């Protein structure tokens, strides 16, 4: 069991087939490409110069990642710090914060139902303060990560084969406490119910008997 | 004699005096106002005249002002590693008072030395007066000073009036050693008469307690001062004045 | 302490090397690393070549070296000349009543 | 139990309060924890 | 041109007192110490004691009790050397000497390096 | 030993008299910021 | 247990003894108390 | 050294045990493994993969 | 480069430098006598190597 | 840094208000709140009437005020007179090699 | 009557050295700093460097390396201003300036307030 920023199970994902999107806490990106239209991403705050911005592009032979104060175009398709050079196709990615990237590439024949695990591939210790991101151009998907609990099932090879979203539902909460993907019939204590306070009251007595400051 | 010693030794070759065979009145030590640091690790600075000790150690130093903090249990630093090591379970007092008058001459008083290079930290109360050149590199030194070959001793100096933490603090340290043996150095208590068969509050040679002191039939050996029970509590006692 | 012990006079030849002894007390030289030597050109002022036993000021020719062992300090002059004929005094800090002690001195005569 | 001494009178005849209560506290917890263990041992053994 | 100058020579008879100056040049007068070395006739060089230009604190050799008081002048960068109850062996060449480090706070380097010098000033007493 | 101050209304800012009160600091507590029940 | 880390071999490679003694003591009083808890459970359960 | 009780230090990880060639299928990014006890179950050498 | 850096910035805008990919010999830092305060919360200054 | 930028000369009329500009570097004025202005009566000494950008020392007539934005400091004189005809210099602390910088100066001529 | 008085004017040719002291009055000489500002012809006012009456510590502008050495006299409350290797632009009006706070321990207020002034001292070099 672990806690990190994951895609909560059965959550809404925005289907596209260009604009700039938020990066709230971490972006899960998936795509189904036949002709490899999608080529990269942009990460940052303004996505216009006078601040550093993450730029990731594959130009036909390799992957170039650069973080300059770039001159971005309005509809894309100096003081630099870090640089590096490296529908059938299902490509999945997880972008979270430094900057960390995972992926998993599979073929397929509108989002396929099924489970696969993502593996880390590149570390970018750039420390850019990101809030907005835009994909560089076919359909691709974007969802938001959240601080949820998960119960991960490592197989014999260390391969993640299943998972439990822990706050998805009361059934899934029970799987959390028992540390198991199977639950025998019965009644299980899973959590604690608690009414939260609604407002703060600060009190001190009647204000009579004032000192003679006058 | 120890407190008002003519000259002390330096920290690296520190002098140890043995103190025994007396009564002792430490309260004058506490009530002097001449001691900038009078801190003890376990005692009340008061009440120290109500105890009895077998051996009282008097160690005494020329360490520097900012350094006094290191003459203490659990400290780490330049003196507390290669010059003097107090043990973790130290049982004593550390009396410090800056003697700038005694040893601070213009152009610096240089008589007082300290080891600056040592391979390993000292054991408690371990003293090292070795004058071997410190081999600070991979090549032997053969008593030849030079590169990676430094004499491990340095002179403090103590500029006359330039010391706020750079002044001579003759740190005398008392280490109170008790075997639960014949105590020998204990303070000015008036040994009143003895009362038997009645509950009294007794203090035999520093061993306190409450009970009924009766005549025994046990056979003590000449070197034995007191028996014990299974509980590690006192069982029998030899009167230090009447055998 | 008392005045240090230096040879009365040492002679030699140019280019040959001559060494000068300086004996003191363990409180004069053996307790400290503070030996410094000096020289007298006649009718002139002292001049320091040696201090920190084997260390040097800037500008002193590499011909003069100092050494230390026991109660003995020593100065070595490599590649002697008639340029080198002078008087020589070793100095040290002392751990006693005084602070600085000097040797009796040594006259190096170039033959 | 980490105290400078195992006799509380020594703690008293040695320490001033401002450090004594720390030192006797270290003795208080272990000794109470010892009786606490002993009672439970007895309680279980008593049921036997 | 850091250089130290005392006065000329003096001719004394025993029992008098003598005034030896030493002005400094080429540096900050309040940093270094002023050391003082004489040369008794036939026996080697001999240090008296010193005075700090920063505060004026004095000290000297035990063998020279009460017969020496070292004074100084910061305004003219001049330090003054006194010797009373003069005796025959007081005939010597008296030097003023500068320390090879500036007075520094919380220091380690010892302040008896004798490296900068006066021309010399011989005393004659008979 | 004591001298008086020449306070005049036509003087400058620094020469004007100033009333200074120093409140040197239980029986004297602060007021009561309270809310509704 | 309030110690800087839960590996003895770290703490020993991490701190010198005069300060490591404090941290290790935190584990010992805790870990022993957990072992003490387990034994009491077994005695009761073994009685069952 | 393999197949012998030694004290070991891999990248600061200190312990005592018997280092043997293993058959575990580590993934090219995984540095080391753990047992159920949150204790080191296997390592891969910083010098030899 | 860090310790003997040209100019440090002020505390409110404190500078951070990232140090990695090498071997470290902190003992020279401990054995300097030029540091008035060398307090370590977790390491002894010794054994840090 | 370099000398600050002030207008060469500004004229006006009595009782009318005139403002004086002072441009520097972000390290001269924009990083700090330490702008001070002084005046030259010919053949006389300076006088400090402006400091802490908008603060004032005791005795300065309420006609002179100072202001701050960006790289621009500014001095405003309300209710001008021939009494006010002088030279004006702005000053600031700098976060660089030097510590104090001054403007080129401005002569205010009363017409 | 706190007022700073410098020396009169000087007429130099290039390469010389010039002496411009400034006495103080009406206050405690050891408290405030002494600031020094000149006026090059046609360009504005220009600070050299300062000296502390408490200790004499000096400093000056980088563009003025080795040309300037500021000295002082506590006994006469007089501070002295030196400029060697004189050049044509060294023609300027020199003013001694006093800091608007006393040297205070553990202080916050910055010591460059230039508030008290000398009558002047124009230098002429050609
Ligand atoms: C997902 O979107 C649908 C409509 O597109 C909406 O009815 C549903 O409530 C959304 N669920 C979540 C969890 O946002
Ligand atoms: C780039 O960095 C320099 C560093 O001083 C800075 O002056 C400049 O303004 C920066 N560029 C931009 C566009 O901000
Ligand atoms: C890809 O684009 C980058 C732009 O930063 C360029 O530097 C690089 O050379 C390009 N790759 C190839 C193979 O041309
Ligand atoms: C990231 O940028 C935003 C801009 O709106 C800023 O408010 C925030 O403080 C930045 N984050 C950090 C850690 O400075
Ligand atoms: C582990 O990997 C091997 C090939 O490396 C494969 O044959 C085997 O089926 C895998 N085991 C599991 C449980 O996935
Ligand atoms: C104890 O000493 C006193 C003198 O103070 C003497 O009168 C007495 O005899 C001694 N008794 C013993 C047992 O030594």
């Amino acid at each position: 069991s672990t806690q990190d920023l994951f895609l909560p199970f059965f959550s809404n994902v925005t289907w596209f087939h260009n604009p700039v999107l938020p990066f709230n806490d971490g972006v899960y990106f998936a795509s189904t490409e036949k002709s490899n239209i999608i080529r990269g991403w942009i990460f940052g705050t303004t996505l216009d110069s006078k601040t550093q911005s993450l730029l990731i592009v594959n130009n036909a032979t390799n992957v170039v990642i650069k973080v300059c104060e770039f001159q971005f175009c309005n509809d894309p398709f100096n003081n630099c710090t870090f640089e590096y050079v490296s529908f059938k196709n299902l490509r999945e990615f997880v972008f979270k914060n430094y900057f960390k990237i995972y992926s998993k590439h599979t073929p397929i024949n509108d989002l396929p139902q099924g489970f696969s695990a993502l593996e880390p591939l590149v570390d970018l210790p750039i420390g850019i303060n990101i809030t907005r991101f835009q994909t560089l151009l076919a359909a691709y998907y974007v969802g938001y990560l959240q601080p949820r609990t998960f119960l991960l099932k490592y197989n014999e090879n260390g391969t993640i084969t299943d998972a439990v979203d822990c706050a998805l539902d009361p059934l899934s909460e029970t799987k959390c406490t028992l540390k198991s993907f199977t639950v025998e019939k019965g009644i299980y204590q899973t959590s604690n119910f608690r009414v939260q306070p609604t407002e703060s009251i600060v009190r001190f007595p009647n204000i009579t008997n004032l000192c003679p400051f006058g | 004699e120890v407190f008002n010693a003519t000259r002390f030794a330096s920290v690296y070759a520190w002098n140890r005096k043995r103190i025994s065979n007396c009564v002792a009145d430490y309260s004058v030590l506490y009530n002097s106002a001449s001691f900038s640091t009078f801190k003890c690790y376990g005692v009340s600075p008061t009440k120290l005249n109500d105890l009895c000790f077998t051996n009282v150690y008097a160690d005494s130093f020329v360490i520097r002002g900012d350094e006094v903090r290191q003459i203490a249990p659990g400290q780490t630093g330049k003196i507390a590693d290669y010059n003097y090591k107090l043990p973790d379970d130290f049982t004593g007092c550390v009396i410090a008072w800056n003697s700038n008058n005694l040893d601070s001459k213009v152009g610096g008083n240089y008589n007082y030395l300290y080891r600056l290079f040592r391979k390993s930290n000292l054991k408690p109360f371990e003293r090292d007066i070795s004058t071997e050149i410190y081999q600070a590199g991979s090549t032997p030194c053969n008593g030849v000073e030079g590169f990676n070959c430094y004499f491990p001793l340095q002179s403090y100096g103590f500029q006359p009036t330039n010391g706020v933490g750079y002044q001579p603090y003759r740190v005398v340290v008392l280490s109170f050693e008790l075997l639960h043996a014949p105590a020998t150095v204990c303070g000015p208590k008036k040994s009143t008469n003895l009362v038997k068969n009645k509950c009294v509050n007794f203090n035999f040679n520093g061993l306190t307690g409450t009970g009924v002191l009766t005549e025994s039939n046990k056979k003590f050996l000449p070197f034995q001062q007191f028996g014990r029970d299974i509980a590690d509590t006192t069982d029998a006692v030899r009167d230090p004045q009447t055998l | 302490q008392s005045a240090l012990t230096q040879p009365a006079s040492v002679s030699g030849s140019p280019g040959q090397s001559i060494t000068i002894s300086c004996t003191g007390t363990s409180s004069d030289v053996g307790g400290y690393k503070y030996v410094s030597w000096y020289q007298r050109h006649p009718g002139k002022a002292p001049k320091l070549m040696i201090y920190d036993v084997s260390n040097r000021p800037s500008g002193v020719s590499n011909r003069f070296s100092g050494s230390k062992s026991g109660n003995t300090a020593s100065l070595t002059i490599s590649g002697l000349q008639a340029e080198d004929e002078a008087d020589y005094y070793c100095s040290s800090y002392t751990s006693s009543s005084t602070s600085v002690v000097f040797g009796g001195g040594t006259q190096l005569t170039v033959l | 139990f980490g105290a400078i001494s195992s006799v509380l009178n020594d703690i008293l005849s040695r320490l001033d309060p401002p450090e004594a209560e720390v030192q006797i506290d270290r003795l208080i917890t272990g000794r109470l924890q010892s009786l606490q263990t002993y009672v439970t041992q007895q309680l279980i053994r008593a049921a036997e | 041109q850091v250089q130290l100058v005392q006065s000329g020579a003096e001719v004394k008879k025993p029992g008098a007192s003598v005034k030896v100056s030493c002005k400094a040049s080429g540096y900050t007068f309040t940093s270094y110490y002023m050391h003082w070395v004489r040369q008794a006739p036939g026996q080697g060089l001999e240090w008296m004691g010193i005075i700090n230009p920063s505060g004026g604190s004095t000290s000297y050799a035990q063998k020279l009790q009460g017969r020496v008081t070292m004074t100084r002048d910061t305004s003219t960068s001049t330090v003054y050397m006194e010797l009373s109850s003069l005796r025959s062996e007081d005939t010597a060449v008296y030097y003023c000497a500068r320390a090879n480090h500036e007075t520094t706070m919380d220091t380690y380097y010892y302040y008896y390096y004798m490296d900068v010098w006066g021309k010399g000033t011989t005393v004659t007493v008979s």
